[PDB]
């Protein structure tokens, strides 16, 4: 597998649109101008599929809008949590090293 | 109590079938746990594989769903750039549902990374409390450097979905600021006179008879209150309030030059002060206010601290005056 960034992405779309779309472009072309280190053809076809798949064209609003605010209120709340997480996790792995460090020496 | 096992699978239920037996395989793990009792038997490398397939498992699944979120990204972040603010009713419902909707997928990946991991340490103890090995510290540093735990760049993506989210769908900037600095209030109370009031300082008369206070309110909202309202109505009720203030301004000599002058935030801190003390009392910071005109922050930011009412509200006060000086809601 491939770890695509933002920018190697912005790429990719430059190089398709450059090709005539991408109805038009070819995985070989896109390969060929981008000239990506580790990139394959296997990669380029992954991504355009996916790239395809995601431009595919075909009470009351305000109580909809409302519940949108808390929906993302509490997404916003558990992505701090995780972020918060990630550093106990972090936390507990050395203090536990430090514990068997410890424990070796008596 | 943690409840890993009961919320792990509550999880995993409130997910699309592509997510589909790409969670940690907790409770098969646990029941192969059952089955151990280079040095390592044929049960400890044959466990130990099912560790490593799990991680092959969640760094694929990962990455292919940043890459989704990439490209998902640029096409929100396109749609958004095209319609320029030009969308309809129907339109802006519509773009707004699938920016939260994608924020809330990407919070559901960062959520999956935080379950596995859970589990992985967890089914780690048990492993070596019952081989006598101690591989849970080596095991989990190598799990702490792995694509799935540390996030990759769904942080980065977070950011920029929220800050879409920011223009698209925002906040009533001005009306959050003074409910921190003067304070929400749903029922009708009293100020710091004998006058009645209702959500944000709206005095609603001068009068002692509550029922006189009680038939302003079902005026200016239209409907039977009681004397109660809900946040929208109390919202609706101070832009009112904004407006009218920003119309006195705008028709102040004194004023006027300078508002025109501020960024609509600094606005803001300006009608805040109106709200305060009134047209009159504003109009009396002729030096402050020609600080602010000729758009020297810090040097209106140290006369006005040196104001009595810097002394009489100092929290709202330094709250202001820091509005002044950045020009951003990093007060608030
Ligand atoms: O958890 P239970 O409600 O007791 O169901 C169990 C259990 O299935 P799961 O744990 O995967 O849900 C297994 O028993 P354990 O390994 O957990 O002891 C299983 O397989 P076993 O033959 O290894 O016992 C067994 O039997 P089966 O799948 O043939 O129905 C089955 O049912 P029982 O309740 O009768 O044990
Ligand atoms: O009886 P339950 O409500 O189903 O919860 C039990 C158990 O609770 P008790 O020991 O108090 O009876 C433990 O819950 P917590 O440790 O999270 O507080 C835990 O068992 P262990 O931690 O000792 O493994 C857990 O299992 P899990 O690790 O899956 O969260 C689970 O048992 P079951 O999931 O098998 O029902």
């Amino acid at each position: 597998r491939m770890r695509w960034t933002p920018e190697l992405h912005e790429r990719f779309v430059d190089a398709m649109n450059l090709l005539g779309g991408s109805e038009k472009a070819t995985p070989k072309g896109v390969m060929k101008l981008m000239k990506a280190d580790n990139l394959t053809i296997y990669h380029v076809k992954s991504h355009m599929q996916k790239y395809r798949t995601a431009r595919y064209r075909p009470g009351g609003n305000f109580d909809l809008t409302e519940a949108l605010r808390m929906q993302l209120e509490l997404q916003k709340r558990l992505h701090e949590q995780l972020e918060i997480q990630r550093s106990l996790q972090l936390r507990i792995e050395e203090q536990g090293k430090c514990l068997q460090m410890m424990l070796e020496q008596q | 109590s943690m409840k890993f096992g009961k919320s792990l699978s509550s999880q995993i239920v409130e997910t699309l079938p592509e997510w589909r037996d790409k969670f940690l395989s907790y409770k098969d793990l646990k029941k192969r746990l059952k089955l151990i009792g280079a040095a390592m038997t044929p049960e400890e490398a044959g466990f130990m594989r099912l560790l490593e397939a799990e991680l092959d498992k969640f760094n694929s699944f990962f990455v292919e769903k940043e890459e989704e979120y990439i490209i998902r990204q640029k096409e929100l972040q396109d749609r958004v750039a095209r319609a320029a603010g030009r969308e309809s009713k129907e339109e802006l419902m519509r773009v707004r549902k699938e920016i939260v909707d994608f924020h809330g997928e990407m919070v559901l990946l960062e959520n999956y990374s935080a379950l596995n991991y859970t589990g992985l340490v967890k089914i780690l103890k048990k492993y070596d409390k019952r081989t006598g090995a101690l591989i849970r510290l080596p095991f989990i540093q190598k799990v702490l450097q792995q694509p799935f735990f540390t996030t990759d760049l769904l942080y980065k993506l977070v950011k920029q979905c929220e800050a879409m989210l920011d223009q698209l769908l925002p906040s009533n900037e001005i009306f959050e600021m003074l409910r921190i600095d003067e304070g929400l209030r749903l029922k009708i109370y009293k100020d710091t006179e004998g006058y009645y009031t209702i959500g944000i300082g709206h005095l609603l008369t001068k009068s002692p008879s509550l029922n006189a206070a009680k038939s302003e309110l079902d005026k200016a909202i239209g409907r039977n209150t009681n004397g109660v309202i809900t946040k929208d109505e109390a919202e609706k009720l101070f832009n009112q309030d904004v407006d009218a203030a920003v119309r006195g301004i705008l028709r102040n000599a004194k004023l006027k030059p300078v508002y025109d002058s501020l960024d609509a935030v600094r606005r803001a801190a300006l009608i805040n002060m109106v709200f305060q003390m009134g047209e009159t009392g504003v109009a009396g910071f002729t030096n402050s206010l020609r600080m602010l005109q000729q758009k020297r922050w810090d040097e209106a930011a140290v006369n006005l601290a040196k104001s009595r009412w810097y002394n009489q509200t100092p929290n709202r006060a330094k709250r202001v005056i820091t509005t002044f000086r950045t020009g951003t809601w990093d007060a608030y």
